C-alpha cells in the first residue's frame, strides 16, 4: 500500500 | 395587498415553465393568502423553504429574481456566494444571524400578523456541505452549518421568513437540512420542449417585430423545429448571433474603421443569417442524441433490383408488428449476408424510417483497446438508456467484431457472448416495448455458438447476380456513356457476375483514373480477375 | 407499551439486572463485575426513547442525564471537553463519599454517533473514553447509547468493559402508525371538515416505511390539494371568495399526494413476480396435472420427513417448452413462509466471484427460516456454458455440487428446485447424480391437443379452425408453447384473408420431429 501523499494547510487568525 | 396590484404572469417574459410554477404558486402561497379566520381554524403551519435545481442556464435566477419582484415586502437580501467567511473566529455566525435578526425583531414587535421577509442564497453549495465530510483543516464550515440550522428552526420560533436556495449538485448538500419544516418543497429545472422552445423565441424577437426590424421569410415554428435539445440561454446567444451577422454588414474595417450612416438606417435581418449561425456559432452544450446517420449512410440507397424492396417491406412489417401488440413486447431480428453487401446502410435506413422515440447505435468503433469489461458496461448502459422509453428501438452492428473472433485456434470473449445471450431474452418493464436489430457476415459461427436460436426472425441481403442488374447500377450511377454502355453490355450479358455495390463503386473510382482510351479496358480487367466467384 | 420485544426484555433483564439483586457483601466475596454499556440500534422510533424511561423508571436511580446531539461542541479551546467532566462529578462524589452504598447512575446518549467517531472530536472522544473507564473505576454508573448507523460509532467504544451490551430494535409498526394518525387527524374529524369517504385503516397499510415528519408531510400534503380548488390564480392573486364558504378534504386529495408528490425515504418493498408468468398456465393435456401433482408430492415429503431434511429436484425439457413458470407456479402452490428465485438476469457482466457471493448470500438468508423453498433457473447460464472447446466457470460449479448437499441447521427444512434444458452436459459434468429426482416437460405432439390450446387461446374463430383441423388433425406436430404464441402473434398482423395461409407456412418451416 502506498503511504499517502503530503496536504497542504488552512491557516486562521487571531485578534488581540 | 401582499402581491403587487400591476403583476401578472406574462409580464415576467418566462418561458416554458407552466406547470413548476403553479406548482409553487399551490404549495407554498396558498396559505398566506385565505382569510385568517379559515386558516386559524385548520391551525396548519406555514412553508419557509425552496430549493431549485437543475443544469446551468435554466432560469433559476431569473425565476427567483421575478418572484421576489412579484411580492410586496421588504426588499429582498442577498448573499452573493460565499462572502460569509472571514478570518477572525465567530464572524461568519455574526453575519449569519445579522441576516435573520431584523426579521426576528419584527415578529417579536407587532406578533403572528406581521410581515414578511425573504432571503435569497445563491451557490447555496459552497457554504452548506456534510459536517461529517468536510475539510480537517478548520472546523469553521462546521460551526456555520451548525448557526444556520439552529438560526432556520431553533427552540425559539420565527414563522415570518422565506428563504430561497439555488445549486447546480443537489447531492452534496447536507441530508439534515433537506427536511419537512427548513427545505420541504424541492423542484428540478429542465431543457424545455418545442412549445416552450417557441415561446422562448418568441419573447426575444418582441421588439424586433414591433419597430419592423426582421424580414417577413422567417419562420419562428421551423426555427423551433431544428433547435434540438437547445436551452434558454442558447435560444438567446443564436438570437445575438444573427444580429451581429446582420449588422456587420455595413462596417469597413480591417485598414480603419468606418459605418456608412446613410445606407446603415435601412437595416433587415434575413433567415440566411439564422441558417448559417446555426451551423458556426452555436452548437448545443448538451451532446445531440440524434444519431449522425449520414456517416453510416455515406452515398444513399438505389433501388437496383427487387430485394432492396423486400427487405424494407419486411422490416416495415417488423415495425409495425412491434408497435401495435402486447402478448410479444421484446422482438429480434437478424440481417445477414455476404460481405460488401451493405447490410449496416440498410439496417440504418430500417431504423430511421421509424418515428421512435428514442433510436441509437451500438457500434465497435467506439470501443479501440477496450478491455471484456468495459464493452460490458457500455452496452448494460445502453440497454439501461433505453428501457426508460416507452418504446425503443437498438442496432448492433457487426457481432462477430463486438467478440473478438479469430479462426485460428479459434479465439473470442465469452463474458460477453454470454451478455449479449442474456439481455436477447430480458423484456423491459411493464408497459413498454423493444426492438433490436443485429447484423453479421458469418452466420456459421453464430449458428456454432447456438445463438441463432435467440434470435426470432432472419432476413438475407443478396449481392448482384445478374448482368441486367450491373446494367441498371450503371444507369442509376451514371458513370459511363452510351457507347461504353453497349460494348460492356456486349460481353457481360453472355454470363453471369458476382460482385457487392461497395466493391462496384471502389472499381469504378479505380477504373475513372486511366487515360479516356483505356479506362472501359482497365474496367474490365478488373471485373474478371476479380470476378471469380459463385 | 411495545410489543413483539418481550424476549429481548428478557434478555436485557437477564444479562445485566439479574445480578444486581444481591446486597454488597455476598457479591464482594464473590468479586463479581456489573455491566456498564448497553448500545442500542434500530432505525428511528420512539421506541427507544420510551425504553431508556421505561429504564429509568423500575430501578431506585437518580433523574436520569440526557445529551441531546452535540451539545458538547464549542468554539472556544477547551470547552468542549469541559462540559465532559461535569458530567461525573455527581457520580464521583457519591463514590468518594458513600462509597459501595452508593446509588446507581444513568446516563443517555441521543444520536451518540456525531460526538463519537478533528482536535475537538478526538479530544472529545479520549475524554469520554478515559472517564468512563480510567485510573479510578467507577460501578454504580450506567451509559445508555442509541444509534441508527453503529458501522460509524469507534471500534475502541466496542472493547469490552466499555460497551458491553448490543441491541437491535425494531421499527413502529400498522398500529402505532394508526394511532399517530388519529391523534393528527383529530382536528379535522372534530370540525367536521373532513370527508367521509376516507378510510383511515387504508392509508395506514399503504404507507409503509414512513417516519412522523412524513407522515405529517403525506396529510399537509393531501390538505393542499383541497385549498388550490379554491385559488384563482395564474392572471393574478385573486381567488374565488365564493367557494371559500365551504372546503372538505376527499379520498382521492389523499391518494395523489402519496404517489405524485411524496415518497418515501426508505424505500418501498418491490415485486415483480407476475414477470415470470405473463400469460398464465391453461391447462391443454396431462402432462400439466402430472407435474402438478408430482411436485404436490415432493412440497408434502419435506414438510413431514423426520430423516431427509432437504430434498431437491430437477426439471427437464427442450427449449420453449416452459419450465421456468412451471417452476414458479409449484413454488407459489407451496404455501411457505420464504419463497425465492435466484435468475442470471440479476447477474450481467459479474465474475465468478461475485455470482458466488450472491447465491451464498440467498442461500444465508434461507437458512434462517423454518421451513424454505429455493429454485434456481437457466443452470446452462448461470455457469456459463459454451460448445466450442467446451469452455466454462469451475468455481461455480464446485460451489453448487457443494450446496446440493449441505443440510441446514437441526430442525428446519429445505426444498431445491432447479430447471434446465440440456440434460447430457449435466449428466457428463457429474452433478445429475447429486439431485434427488427428476421431471420431464414435454411438447406438444398431437394435432388435438394443438386444437385445444388454440380453442383455450381463442385467436382464431370457427371457420378457420375447420381448416386448421382439416390440414393438420391428420399428422403429428413438435412445437413449443412460446413458439406457438410467437408464430400466433406474427401471423395476426396482415390482414384477414391471409392470416390462415401465412399460419400454416410458418408452421411447416418450425416443424420438426424429436
Ligand atoms: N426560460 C427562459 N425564458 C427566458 N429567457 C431565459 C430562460 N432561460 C434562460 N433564459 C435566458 O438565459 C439567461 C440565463 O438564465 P439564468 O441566469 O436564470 O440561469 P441560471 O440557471 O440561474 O444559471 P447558472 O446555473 O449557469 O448559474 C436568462 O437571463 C435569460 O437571458
Ligand atoms: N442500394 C444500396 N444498398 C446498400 N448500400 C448502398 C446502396 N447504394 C449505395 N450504398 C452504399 O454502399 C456503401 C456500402 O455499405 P456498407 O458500408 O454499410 O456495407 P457493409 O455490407 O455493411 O460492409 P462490410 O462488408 O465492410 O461490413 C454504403 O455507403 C451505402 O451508402
Ligand atoms: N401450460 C403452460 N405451461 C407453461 N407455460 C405456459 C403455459 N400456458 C402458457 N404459458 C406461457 O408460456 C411461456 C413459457 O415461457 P418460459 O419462459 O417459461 O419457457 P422456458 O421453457 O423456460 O424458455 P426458454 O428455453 O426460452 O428459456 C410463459 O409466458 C407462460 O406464461
Amino acid at each position: 500500500m502506498a503511504e499517502d501523499a503530503d496536504m497542504r494547510n488552512e491557516l486562521e487568525e487571531m485578534q488581540r | 395587498s401582499i402581491i403587487n396590484p400591476d403583476w401578472n404572469f406574462e409580464k415576467m417574459g418566462i418561458g416554458g415553465l407552466d406547470k413548476e410554477f403553479s406548482d409553487i404558486f399551490r404549495r407554498a402561497f396558498a396559505s398566506r393568502v385565505f382569510p385568517p379566520e379559515i386558516v386559524e381554524q385548520m391551525g396548519c403551519k406555514h412553508v419557509k423553504g425552496i430549493l431549485l435545481y437543475g443544469p446551468p442556464g435554466c432560469g433559476k435566477t431569473l425565476l427567483a429574481r421575478q418572484i421576489g419582484k412579484m411580492l410586496n415586502a421588504r426588499e429582498p437580501k442577498v448573499v452573493n456566494g460565499p462572502e460569509i467567511l472571514n478570518k477572525y473566529v465567530g464572524e461568519s455566525e455574526a453575519n449569519i444571524r445579522k441576516l435573520f435578526a431584523d426579521a426576528e425583531e419584527e415578529q417579536r414587535r407587532l406578533g403572528a400578523n406581521s410581515g414578511l421577509h425573504i432571503i435569497i442564497f445563491d451557490e447555496i453549495d459552497a457554504i452548506c456541505k456534510q459536517r461529517g465530510s468536510m475539510a480537517g483543516s478548520t472546523g469553521v464550515h462546521d460551526t456555520v452549518v451548525n448557526q444556520l440550522l439552529s438560526k432556520i428552526d431553533g427552540v425559539e420560533q420565527l414563522n415570518n421568513i422565506l428563504v430561497i436556495g439555488m445549486t447546480n449538485r443537489p447531492d452534496l448538500i447536507d441530508e439534515a437540512l433537506l427536511r419537512p419544516g427548513r427545505l420541504e418543497v424541492k423542484m428540478e429545472i429542465g431543457l424545455p420542449d418545442e412549445k416552450g422552445r417557441l415561446q422562448i423565441l418568441h419573447i426575444h424577437t418582441a421588439r424586433m417585430r414591433g419597430h419592423q426590424l426582421l424580414s417577413a421569410d422567417v419562420d419562428i415554428k421551423e426555427l423551433a423545429v431544428e433547435t434540438k435539445n437547445f436551452s434558454g440561454a442558447e435560444l438567446e446567444g443564436l438570437v445575438r448571433a444573427a444580429q451581429s451577422t446582420a449588422m456587420n454588414r455595413h462596417i469597413k474595417a480591417s485598414t480603419k474603421v468606418e459605418v456608412d450612416m446613410e445606407k446603415a438606417e435601412s437595416l433587415q435581418v434575413t433567415r440566411g443569417d439564422f441558417l448559417a449561425s446555426l451551423e458556426n456559432d452555436i452548437k448545443p452544450a448538451f451532446g445531440t442524441n440524434q444519431e449522425d446517420y449520414a456517416s453510416y449512410i455515406m452515398n444513399g440507397i438505389i433501388k437496383w433490383g427487387d430485394p432492396v424492396t423486400r427487405v424494407l417491406d419486411d422490416g416495415e412489417l417488423l415495425v409495425q408488428q412491434t408497435k401495435n401488440s402486447d402478448r410479444t413486447p421484446l422482438v429480434s431480428v437478424l440481417l445477414e449476408g455476404p460481405p460488401h453487401s451493405g447490410k449496416t446502410a440498410l439496417a440504418a435506413k430500417i431504423a430511421e424510417e421509424s418515428n421512435f422515440p428514442f433510436i441509437k447505435i451500438c457500434s465497435p468503433d467506439k470501443m479501440i483497446g477496450f478491455s471484456e469489461t468495459a464493452k460490458c458496461q457500455a452496452m448494460k448502459k445502453i440497454f439501461d438508456d433505453a428501457y426508460k422509453s416507452q418504446l425503443s428501438c437498438v442496432v448492433v452492428d457487426d457481432i462477430e467484431r463486438l467478440l473478438d473472433y479469430v479462426p485460428i485456434g479459434p479465439r473470442f470473449s465469452n463474458l460477453v457472448l454470454q451478455a449479449l445471450l442474456v439481455l436477447l431474452k430480458k423484456a423491459p418493464p411493464q408497459g413498454r416495448k423493444l426492438l433490436i436489430i443485429g447484423t453479421t457476415s458469418r452466420k456459421d459461427v453464430l449458428q456454432e455458438m447456438e445463438m441463432l436460436n435467440a434470435f426470432s426472425t432472419t432476413i438475407h441481403v443478396p449481392n448482384i447476380a445478374t448482368g441486367e442488374q450491373l446494367l441498371e447500377a450503371l444507369e442509376l450511377l451514371g458513370n459511363f456513356k452510351d457507347k461504353e454502355r453497349t460494348t460492356i453490355a456486349q460481353q457481360v450479358k453472355g454470363k453471369k457476375v458476382w460482385i457487392g455495390i461497395k466493391k462496384l463503386l471502389m472499381l469504378i473510382e479505380m477504373s475513372l483514373q486511366m487515360d479516356p482510351e483505356y479506362r472501359v479496358r482497365k474496367f474490365l480487367a478488373l471485373l474478371r480477375e476479380e470476378g471469380a466467384s459463385p
